[PDB]
């Protein structure tokens, strides 16, 4: 059974700018932790797969988190230190293409179609249930818990957006550019490790260990 | 060995 | 109107390995304008538009036909200049780990659900109509166009496969990993111009021209 | 300008 009501229920739960970016996402991932902990059957996975599903969607799944706690700020991401970023300021950064990129590809379109927090939990939890993530002791286990996700997450779209027969399709086509985007995100944090000029927390600088790509 | 994340994942 | 029997036949109309595999891209290149050409209302989008979806969505398109074409092949790929590609061989060119993931997450889980032609067709001409593509003149009629492509891939599932409910959503989830091998086959056709050790043909080339990214 | 993409699709 995989019910969206215990996926909301997870989502509601964990309810220089790239200093600051760093220090939230290092932060978030504690939470993204407690978050997973909630996703139904998440916990009773093999402690090493749980290890391996966290370390390779956590981009990502920060990524379409704070992209909709954004939709109502104009031109801007909230982090999650309640500091805001405005898209001048990462530009002025040197990493506005790549904002750029998440309010287009990502904060507008959850903004244009009103995704909610339920279609939020539930494409999370896809991206968590990743059947692909290499080095998993069970994928066919993975890939039946992302079934029951999306399973639900259909169900729910046709119950509360009968007159959106395209909805569910929707959502599953922004997971493209959720992973172009994490890809490109992982890039530039390799880069910032690499010149030393930017703080780096101690979870954050975890998930720079190998295994990589 | 991912020593954060797996003292997280076990704890209650 | 977007009827899958036209995708179809648009299908079926186009119906050192790293050297062959360079010769054998730039050969489908050309194959693959005639094929968009054969999509409903491509050629009906404005040239530069045309243009931009092409480059943008190409190793993908590509990438999405080999791999389909390789479904009875034992750990290789079938190119189409006639020549299979094994996983050694790939291996021993120092491209074992990319080659690798296109065997398990592309060609292998397209073997396992039996995926058709039809639906190869389907899933291809959703990422030609990528409204994320920058400088698109027209973004939402590009997006139109997606729905369009996706609304009768479902349909055409629903009749054909009625005993497999989660099947349109099995098949547009393996749009992320596309994403992700075709980022890194691009990364890796850019290290092969530079080192300069592998000959590169024109139109290969030219989509290695600015824009990049 | 991406010559031959254009030429290509320029075409009957
Ligand atoms: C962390 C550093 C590398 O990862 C990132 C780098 C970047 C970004 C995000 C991330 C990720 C993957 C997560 C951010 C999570 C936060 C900030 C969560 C929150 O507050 O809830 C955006 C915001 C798109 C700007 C561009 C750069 C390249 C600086
Ligand atoms: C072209 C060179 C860069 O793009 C690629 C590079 C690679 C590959 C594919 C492509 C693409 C994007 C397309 C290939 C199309 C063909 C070969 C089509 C066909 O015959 O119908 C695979 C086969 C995965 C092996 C690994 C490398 C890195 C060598």
């Amino acid at each position: 059974d995989m019910p969206v009501e215990r996926i909301l229920e997870a989502e509601l739960a964990v309810e220089d700018p790239v200093t600051n970016i760093c220090q939230a996402a290092d932060k978030q991932l504690f939470t993204l932790v407690e978050w997973a902990k909630r996703i139904p059957h998440f916990s009773e996975l093999p402690l090493d797969d749980q290890v391996i599903l966290l370390r390779a969607g956590w981009n990502e799944l920060l990524i379409a988190s704070f992209s909709h706690r954004s939709i109502a700020v104009k031109d801007g991401i909230l982090l999650a230190t309640g500091l805001h970023v405005h898209r001048n300021s990462a530009h002025s950064a040197g990493v506005g293409a790549i904002f750029d990129r998440v309010l287009t590809e990502l904060v507008s379109k959850m903004r244009d179609m009103q995704m909610d927090k339920t279609e939020l939990g539930c494409l999370r939890a896809i991206v968590l249930f990743n059947p692909d993530s290499k080095g998993l002791s069970n994928p066919a286990e993975v890939e039946a818990l992302r079934e029951k996700v999306y399973a639900s997450l259909e169900a729910y779209c046709k119950h509360k957006y009968p007159e959106q027969p395209g909805r569910f399709a929707k959502l599953l086509l922004r997971l493209p550019a959720l992973r172009s985007i994490g890809l490109k995100c992982l890039e530039h944090l390799f880069f910032f490790k690499l010149i030393g000029d930017t703080p780096i927390d101690t979870f954050l600088m975890e998930m720079l260990e190998a295994p990589h790509q | 060995k991912h020593k954060i994340l797996h003292r997280l994942l076990q704890d209650s």
